[PDB]
């Protein structure tokens, strides 16, 4: 899956392109949907 | 220069008894370690950094302290715990305490005393040794007195002690009286005398060279 | 893997020197302090000194400054200690020990015995000690050098009721004794024999205990 | 003698990185020197010591950043020696470095930059 | 003759003619990351010949902080200026929120395969005293240490998972080894005179009596430091805030003395 949603609390997925963990913007790895998924 | 006094020097403990060794430092040392030694073999690290157990050290062992006072506790004494234990400061002079000899306490047992004349072959070779075994006794405190024709003989006596036996927890001592053949031949009565707390009077073993 | 292998037992003359070795394996030799430790017979443990990385980086006990010299050979991961100008007070077990990651002596070599003495390799005289009623026997093993000897009874058949006493020093030779206790139904109607071995002189001896 | 830090802030530096310094700030304050109060919704009396945002004009219009090509050619901009003291930084928040009635900013009205009262309300 | 950009964090930049002894240019970068807030700080100037490319990243509560310095010697080379996957995992903490001291250590993954786990101790008598995280620093593959009358420096650097874990190192948990070296700081007539030099007990792996001579401070003020050091210190050198560093080492008590 290119863009996440499923739970938004799975963590750093060991082997996939672009991620949805808490620090994904620290590694500049996030998929852009993350910003509008599990936000405020 | 930091002196380390270990107390006691020797203790005999019952199986199941709580044992405490203390190490005293004339000045403050941040870490103290403890080593176990059997049979003058290599000391085994036992407790390092005050209270940490070395690999394979059983949970009945602990250590604690600070500054000028540290202790090693064994919460319940086992037979395989009989050993010499040494404290050591962690730092430079790396000085070891003088050691605590930890033994197994047990019921008083009297020595079995045997005396042996010189063998024919030692007599044909020009010498003469009289031997006394004081076997299987407890506690380790024992005095042996040699008597020739009824007089105490102090010179030419060599003594040797076993360590605590692994099975019955007693000690044994050998006492050998060495003389010239000619002196041996000029006297008749040879006596081994054992003074132990198990009796108020000495155990005596004698033989007459003649009869 | 991780170990300290010490060189064998040494017999040396008083006034002579001795150099002993400690081969380190299974870790990076030059990253760790090697310490040396002396233990005289029946006594405590004295720190002698350390070496770090090589021969130019050492610390001694003030007591051993004129006695011990510590060297290392990086090419073979071996520490050495020379002891010079020997007397009987230098007769001891000598240990090497690594100073480990959490700062205690974590790995020890087995020890090397240094006997200081002028004696020569002498086999023992073996003497039977023959006593009634319930029977202790003995064997006197007299005037041998060096240590050790090996004592058995009836070739090891007799094991219980055996006491082998530590050697004493007698006219610069060693003497030792051994007792065996047996039922008196057993001795002297059957045969009782101490077997004594002294590797140093390639001597093995069997002495039957006969009745006086 | 440094610690250019303001408000509740504590200075940390690193010698392996040319002694570059910055401050750890409380939760309500932002930026290197804790110069940004990201909580304030209202201004003071004169508003000379107002910090925090409001980037907007009285008639809804973005302020010009104090480090834009344009504001750097005006009197008040982010590269003055007293920028820190005046709250002038890499942002477009309304301030009041010269004493006027309310806070204000520079706003582009076609070819030219002009001073303009800020939307931010008074605390009264 | 070399010319560098010289930029304050406020973005005021200009060209700078480098003084004699400054023949590199540096760009220095600080990223302050916290939940959904980034602050980027950038600083530029001429710098000393001894500088290297370096990075350090550490987490400190909900905060992450990343330092990087890049250096070059070609001419306005610093006038210009990745971030994909996660490689080596390291323990991280830092003294600015007491995180190290209190054992509130966290895990951090490095961003380049070049970075290692770092542990640095900086005890001075505004740098943090304790830092753990990711990066590359001068003296890295391995570890190095120094201590004297007013200073304890330690740096450990390793390439295996969480190898910077464990209790924090403090000078007092390292044993006196028996080695003694002279300590001093200053210059040959002020601070480091036989009158002012004294014997300190070396600790743990530090058994080299060391002497570093160089320059410190704004201008090329001459500076000198004596004390106890690891073997590894006796082979750059930013650990004493110095520049043209010259190190002698000997391994005998007292050998360190102004001869
Ligand atoms: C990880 O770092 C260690 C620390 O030095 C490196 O270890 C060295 O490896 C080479 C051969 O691979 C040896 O010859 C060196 O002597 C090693 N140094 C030691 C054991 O301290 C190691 O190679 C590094 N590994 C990687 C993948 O970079
Ligand atoms: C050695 O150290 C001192 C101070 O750390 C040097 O500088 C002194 O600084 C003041 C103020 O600028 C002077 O006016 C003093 O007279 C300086 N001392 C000397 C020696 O003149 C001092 O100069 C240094 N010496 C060397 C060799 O550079
Ligand atoms: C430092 O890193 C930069 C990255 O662009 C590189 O161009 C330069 O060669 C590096 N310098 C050193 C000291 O190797």
């Amino acid at each position: 899956q290119e863009s996440c949603k499923g739970r938004c609390t799975e963590g750093f997925n060991v082997d996939k392109k672009c991620q949805c963990d808490e620090l994904c913007s620290y590694y500049q790895s996030c998929c852009t949907d993350y910003t509008a998924e599990c936000k405020p | 220069d930091i002196v380390l006094t270990q107390s006691p020097d020797i203790t005999a403990a019952s199986l199941g008894q709580k044992v405490t060794i203390t190490c005293s430092a004339s000045s403050s040392v941040s870490y103290m370690h403890w080593y176990q030694q059997k049979s003058g073999t290599s000391p085994k690290p036992w407790i390092f950094e005050i209270s940490k157990l070395a690999s394979g050290v059983p949970a009945r062992f602990s250590g604690s302290g600070s500054g000028t006072s540290y202790s090693l506790t064994i919460s319940s004494m086992e037979a395989e715990d009989a050993a010499i234990y040494y404290c050591q400061q962690w730092n430079y002079p790396f000085t070891f305490g003088g050691g605590t000899k930890l033994e197994i306490k047990r019921a008083d047992a009297a020595p079995t005393v045997s005396i042996f004349p010189p063998s024919s072959e030692q007599l044909t070779s020009g010498g003469a040794s009289v031997v006394c075994f004081l076997n299987n006794f407890y506690p380790k405190d024992i005095n042996v007195k040699w008597k020739i024709d009824g007089s105490e003989r102090q010179n030419g006596v060599l003594n040797s002690w076993t360590d605590q036996d692994s099975k019955d927890s007693t000690y044994s001592m050998s006492s050998t009286l060495t003389l010239t053949k000619d002196e041996y031949e000029r006297h008749n009565s040879y006596t081994c005398e054992a003074t132990h707390k198990t009796s108020t009077s000495p155990i005596v073993k004698s033989f007459n060279r003649n009869e | 893997g991780v170990k300290l292998q010490q060189s064998g037992p040494e017999v040396v003359k008083p006034g002579a020197s001795v150099k002993i070795s400690c081969k380190a394996s299974g870790y990076s030799f030059t990253n760790f302090y090697i310490h040396w430790v002396k233990q005289r017979p029946g006594q405590g443990l004295e720190w002698i000194g350390w070496i770090f990385h090589g021969s130019d980086n050492t610390e001694y006990n003030e007591k051993f400054k004129d006695k011990a010299t510590l060297t290392a050979d990086t090419s073979s991961s071996t520490a050495y200690m020379q002891l010079s100008s020997l007397t009987s007070e230098d007769s001891a077990v000598y240990f090497c020990a690594r100073w480990g990651p959490h700062w205690y002596f974590d790995v020890w070599g087995q020890g090397t015995t240094v006997t200081v003495s002028s004696a020569k390799t002498t086999p023992p005289s073996v003497y039977p000690l023959a006593p009634n009623s319930m029977v202790t026997l003995g064997c006197l093993v007299k005037g041998y050098f060096p240590e050790p000897v090996t004592v058995t009874w009836n070739s090891g058949s007799l094991s219980s009721g055996v006491h082998t006493f530590p050697a004493v020093l007698q006219s610069d030779l060693y003497t030792l004794s051994s007792s065996v206790t047996v039922p008196s139904s057993t001795w002297p109607s059957e045969t009782v024999t101490c077997n004594v071995a002294h590797p140093a002189s390639s001597t093995k001896v069997d002495k039957k205990i006969a009745a006086a | 003698s440094n610690c250019d830090c303001l408000n509740g802030g504590t200075c940390v530096s690193n010698k392996y990185f040319s002694n570059i310094h910055w401050c750890n700030c409380p939760k309500k304050f932002g930026g290197q020197h804790c110069e940004i109060d990201k909580s304030k919704t209202c201004y003071e009396g004169n508003g000379h010591f107002y910090r925090g945002k409001a980037s907007t004009d009285t008639m809804g219009r973005p302020c010009l950043p104090w480090n834009s090509a344009t504001v750097l050619q005006q009197t008040y901009h982010a590269h003055r020696s007293d920028a820190l003291q005046l709250g002038l930084g890499k942002h477009n928040y309304c301030r009041n470095p010269d004493n006027r009635r309310r806070p204000w900013c520079y706003v582009q009205v076609g070819l030219k930059p002009l001073v303009q009262e800020c939307m931010v309300h008074d605390c009264a | 003759s070399l010319r560098c950009m010289q930029c304050k964090t406020n973005g005021d930049c200009r060209v700078e003619e480098c003084a004699l002894g400054q023949d590199l240019c540096r760009t220095t970068i600080v990223r302050l990351w916290e939940e959904g807030e980034e602050l980027e700080l950038v600083e530029k100037s001429c710098t000393h010949s001894e500088k290297t490319n370096r990075t350090l990243s550490y987490r400190t509560g909900l905060k992450i902080t990343s330092l990087t310095e890049v250096v070059c010697g070609l001419d306005l080379c610093n006038q210009g200026n990745y971030s994909r996957s996660r490689y080596l995992e390291c323990i991280s903490c830092g003294s600015s929120d007491m995180s190290c001291e209190r054992g509130r250590h966290q895990s951090l993954q490095c961003r380049s395969p070049e970075e290692q786990c770092l542990d640095v101790v900086t005890h001075w008598i505004k740098d943090d005293r304790h830092l753990r995280g990711c990066g590359y620093l001068p003296g890295c593959p391995g570890s190095n240490g120094f201590h004297n009358n007013d200073t304890f420096h330690f740096l450990k650097c390793c390439n295996t998972t969480k190898c910077n874990e464990g209790p924090i190192l403090e000078l007092e948990n390292l044993p006196q080894n028996g080695r003694q070296c002279y300590s001093c700081k200053g210059n040959s007539t002020h601070g480091c005179s036989s009158e002012e030099t004294f014997l300190i007990d070396c600790r743990g792996p530090m058994n080299q009596c060391l002497v570093a001579t160089g320059t410190h401070e704004p201008k090329n003020q001459s500076y000198m430091v004596r004390g106890c050091a690891t073997a590894s210190m006796c082979q750059l050198g930013d650990a004493f805030s110095m520049n043209h560093i010259d190190v002698s080492c000997c391994t005998k008590s007292g050998c360190n003395h102004p001869d």
